[PDB]
RNA sequence: UUAAGUUAUUAAGGGCGCACGGUGGAUGCCUUGGCACUAGAAGCCGAUGAAGGACGUUACUAACGACGAUAUGCUUUGGGGA
RNA sequence: CCGAUAGUGAACCAGUACCGUGAGGGAAAGGUGAAAAGCACCCCGGAAGGGGAGUGAAAUAGAACCUGAAACCGUGUGCUU
RNA sequence: ACCCUUGGUCAGGUUGAAGUUCAGGUAACACUGAAUGGAGGACCGAACCGACUUACGUUGAAAAGUGAGCGGAUGAACUGA
RNA sequence: CAAUGGUAGGAGAGCGUUCUAAGGGCGUUGAAGCAUGAUCGUAAGGACAUGUGGAGCGCUUAGAAGUGAGAAUGCCGGUGUGAGUAGCGAAAGACGGGUGAGAAUCCCGUCCACCGAUUGACUAAGGUUUCCAGAGGAAGGCUCGUCCGCUCUGGGUUAGUCGGGUCCUAAGCUGAGGCCGACAGGCGUAGGCGAUGGAUAACAGGUUGAUAUUCCUGUACCACCUAUAUCGA
RNA sequence: AGAUAUAGGUGCCCGUACCGCAAACCGACACAGGUAGUCAAGAUGAGAAUUCUAAGGUGAGCGAGCGAACUCUCGUUAAGGAACUCGGCAAAAUGACCCCGUAACUUCGGGAGAAGGGGUGCUCUUUAGGGUUAACGCCCAGAAGAGCCGCAGUGAAUAGGCCCAAGCGACUGUUUAUCAAAAACACAGGUCUCUGCUAAACCGUAAGGUGAUGUAUAGGGGCUGACGCCUGCCCGGUG
RNA sequence: CCUAAGGUAGCGAAAUUCCUUGUCGGGUAAGUUCCGACCCGCACGAAAGGCGUAACGAUUUGGGCACUGUCUCAACGAGAGACUCGGUGAAAUCAUAGUACCUGUGAAGAUGCAGGUUACCCGCGACAGGACGGAAAGACCCCGUGGAGCUUUACUGUAGCC
RNA sequence: UUGGCACCUCGAUGUCGGCUCAUCGCAUCCUGGGGCUGUAGUCGGUCCCAAGGGUUGGGCUGUUCGCCCAUUAAAGCGGUACGCGAGCUGGGUUCAGAACGUCGUGAGACAGUUCGGUCCCUAUCCGUCGUGGGCGUAGGAAAUUUGAGAGGAGCUGUCCUUAACCGGGAUGGACAUACCUCUGGUGUACCAGUUGUCGUGCCAACGGCAUAGCUGGGUAGCUAUGUGUGGACGGGAUAAGUGCUGAAAGCAUCUAAGCAUGAAGCCCCCCUCAAGAUGAGAUUUCCCAACUUCGGUUAUAAGAUCCCUCAAAGAUGAUGAGGUUAAUAGGUUCGAGGUGGAAGCAUGGUGACAUGUGGAGCUGACGAAUACUAAUCGAUCGAAGACUUAAU
């Protein structure tokens, strides 16, 4: 119900390994050489 | 079928007001789990519309809400009187389809995944 | 080319050392403020309305001082001299 | 004798914020520079913030502005797993 | 919590006391019928006032609550200044 | 030659910290503090070099003490862990257009929903500017915010009749003289204060962004005053 | 006692904004709590109950997905039907109006809504009256017949489960704000006792008061506790 | 023989009866509870009343009818949280931690000691056997020449009253 | 078990009974195997080997025990903080109220009863149930696998025949497991009947709200109480036993050497998991160049992934079906199953209503067709095979 000993600085950030995020697909539009997602439209002069 | 985090009478209200928005503006952004719920709702009374005879008009108002439409000059139409008037002769040749979803990013105060649903 | 044997590259992350940063307000120096006393002088104020306050007054005015409808002061006597 | 956790509760608009029906209880909070000479003008930005230019011995002396420790939070790497 | 002074609140329905009048009956009473009358710390049930049961809540929405049922409701009632 | 493990305790010799005396020194050509280093002494500890820092500080002998901290469920500050975890406080929204640097959340529209012996309209108490109009987005708002009961600078409350005083009194509270009591004071008469009660002359309509039986229009009523027997405890 | 009917004007001070069952008040919070009074429409109804709406107000100051376990709040369930459990705890069932019926026991008031049964929708015929009015009208109620539909007619919502027997307290009422609502406290009645009035009793140093602007059919204290039938013996010890 | 006098009526295995689940009858297939009777009343009894009693009770006890997910014995469906993503973001606790198991050892019940057995490094959803898990300087028990409220024929006083 | 001691814990190591979930011992309750009997048979009594599995529902009481009722092959006995309260309950027992008997001058009390009465915690670490990522397994991949090691399963009534053993059959109980054809449950975007009220201007048709308003059915999926299957037949080695040959010991003796026989138990046989089994195994398929400063390096290959349409999979991730050279979802068309006669119209009736047109009309998940809409264009990762020795 509450810890028994306090998390050292090492087995915290071992937990941190896998909290992190990942770009986003993101091609390059056609039309306009740009980046806009996959499978969405572009966000300049929006063409699909 | 999906159930959008309403309850069943909440959720058939909330696609009777998108079915008649469609009808309406022929272009609505949503997000992307109602354009996939909603596309099955207004696909079904395009073909009462374009089925024509009167008990399939008495089955439209189940659905479709009392709105009226401004014309051009003041000629008042009913959202009924234009999906068995006008929507019902462009997609007379069409076997399905007659709709159209269109993904776009996330909204910003919620990661929310906005579409845009079209009239093809 | 086959068999038998042996050992190496990795680092998602972590460890130690080193560099460079941030937070924070210890330490040093400093003083307007207090602490303990000594010598001298006072040791009372008030119906002639006190101690303590309220509200006001500036060319513009929340706030502290100053002071009262003569209000951010008035007269007179004496210092002082931009 | 003290030198800002000390010395008065109070070095600062202290018997004040604040707490309590009331009697009453009762804090925290000092330091630009010799001199404001307190950054004209340009650039990114809605602004905040910043990079230059300039004032000054000095601007991490730019108004929370003398020095700036530790705990804590990061970025790069030599050896290691 | 008790009291003092002066105010206010109590939807709706049900029962049918004592007294009266009639008619009958008697020496006369007494009597027993029928209407009438509208008593009560009466009955049922909202407002209002209470707090018997259970679930939930238990770093609560809440330092005594909420949901569903429950008791009193013209009185030794409740409540304001 | 011989001795030297040590708790409670006894005894001895010292190291360092602030301030004073006397002596002699060092400092803008950079003191103290801070940081780093592979240095020295038997220990507590002492130097030296560099970096930062910007004005004071060591040494010798003696003196005097608020003279040395790891523990007190110690006191105050400020930073972790738990942890991107619990929660985000009863109930329905959707789409269109607009505004903006930025929109699930702001403004307008349509539809849909919810209360309606009340989630409507008044009004005591209490609170004291929250009211209104322009402007803003640091903090507050359990998210966002272009918005707000938040911030900024300008405004807003009108009475012979409404409610209270210039009228009355109840419970209570006070009380000249008075009666009582170590003091202080307690009690009490005439007389006063005191509504939650009694008395008491105004109605309808229009109007502002913000007040109205108060302002404006119309029509009134009450007290007094002056011009043109009665008063009476 | 006493004393000597029109015409023009004058009318002061304080409150007045806004919230006010609420995000402006009391709860440290923009907190599911608390907060006197007035007004209060339509259909349905005895109704200020119930369900749906008006005038008017509001959409709840975190959302989007997905539709695991387990926790919570709600709905349904074959066959059985209290075997569950300390205990039918919880849930289910009853439930409105109308009619017929209704036991012991009793303080003659009750018990009693005892129990136990039956009815209830709509259409069309014909039929007796009772509010208001010169009539028509306009409202409010009943009775008998003939049919029509469904699984079901208070077709939804709201509205007692009953019975048998035993202990306790007569009864309505009161109580441990926040673990006990009761067999505990009150009570109507009963009894003993003290008190002749400046009364006993009680508050206070006293003065002044309560008792009581009362007077033994009155007042204070102790015990008992409706009503029915009753309450035996002991005065040695203590008062 | 004793005493002031020796318990009357009515009730009785009881809100009282220890022995004790007394005995007998009734109710159930099976009844320590319940109801009726009995009297051997450990230890009822007459205004700290005895015995009876209609009505009334959110009172205590026992049995019936109806009725049910209480149960045999569970299954499916709806919504809130949980869970994934975007926003915002605590608290208790904490000597430092790279924190297996078994049989031993030991302040006599070991993650940490010995001898063996087993185990590549880092997450996420779940369950509660241990960490003598957290919370509150045990309230039980004993002890202080500790405290406090209450009692009286403890002691010593005292307001009052005669 | 009742105790003796007082060594651990007073800055807290939570009682009794019951519930949930178990796990170990054997001093065996049943089932398996045997010796002796005062064993004729059927039933026994006793002692030995044996822990694989099994080992019940109620009445009374808070009870644990115990007594009863009705069953069973049987109703074993013990340990695990008298197992288990950060898994549950709170009935007994020793909190504050009140009462009876009793004791006390009394305040009070029990040598006794009675009615009432507050069980907190968001899992940090080890543990254990699931499910991913990284690196390794001397080139990079895609499949199929061996099985060192591990975990499951193990129960036994009655009847017929032989006619009491040994032999043969047929059917049950209780437990496991997979599944939805059948009988049933649920089935909140399926069909129908119906009440009140507000709406779409009215009639007729419909919509909101009332627990999904209520009621009668019900598809897929998920399900038990439903439907199927299982513990079969056997091998190896032994236990208590029973023996054969046979001496030490000129005989005897199951034992010392030899040799057999012998249990629900042991090791297999059956069923699942299993190369992180660092000892990292094995099969058959696929891909295999440019450049150096000769150290090595790039991109690419075969293969994947991102992203998107999905479900038979699912908390997420992973697993599976697909991405235009396309049937993966939606729509469309035709069906299965479910409901049970739509609307409009006409006729009959005075009317409520009935009949016909017509097994009508609607219909969510299930079976087939069809590119009409969306799975666009793209992007990231990913090999050139080390040196020793021995044989070719
Ligand atoms: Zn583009």
């Amino acid at each position: 119900a509450v810890p028994k000993r306090r998390t050292s600085k090492t087995r915290k950030n071992k937990r941190r390994t896998h909290f992190k995020i990942s770009v986003p697909g993101m091609t390059e539009c056609p039309n306009c050489g740009e980046y806009k997602l996959s499978h969405r439209v572009c966000k300049n002069c929006g063409s699909y | 079928y999906r159930k959008l985090g309403r309850t069943s009478d909440q959720r058939k209200a909330m696609l009777r007001d998108l079915a008649t928005s469609l009808i309406i503006s022929e272009r609505i952004e949503t997000t992307e789990a109602r354009a996939k719920e909603v596309r099955s709702v207004v696909e079904k009374l395009i073909t009462l519309g374009k089925k024509g005879d009167l008990a399939s008009r008495r089955n439209a108002a189940k659905t479709l809400r009392n709105v009226e439409i401004l014309n051009e000059d003041e000629t008042t139409q009913t959202a009924l009187q234009k999906l068995f008037g006008e929507i019902a002769e462009r997609y007379t040749e069409r076997q399905g389809g007659y709709t159209r979803i269109l993904k776009q990013g996330p909204r910003r105060g919620d990661g929310a995944e906005s579409v845009i649903i079209e009239l093809v």
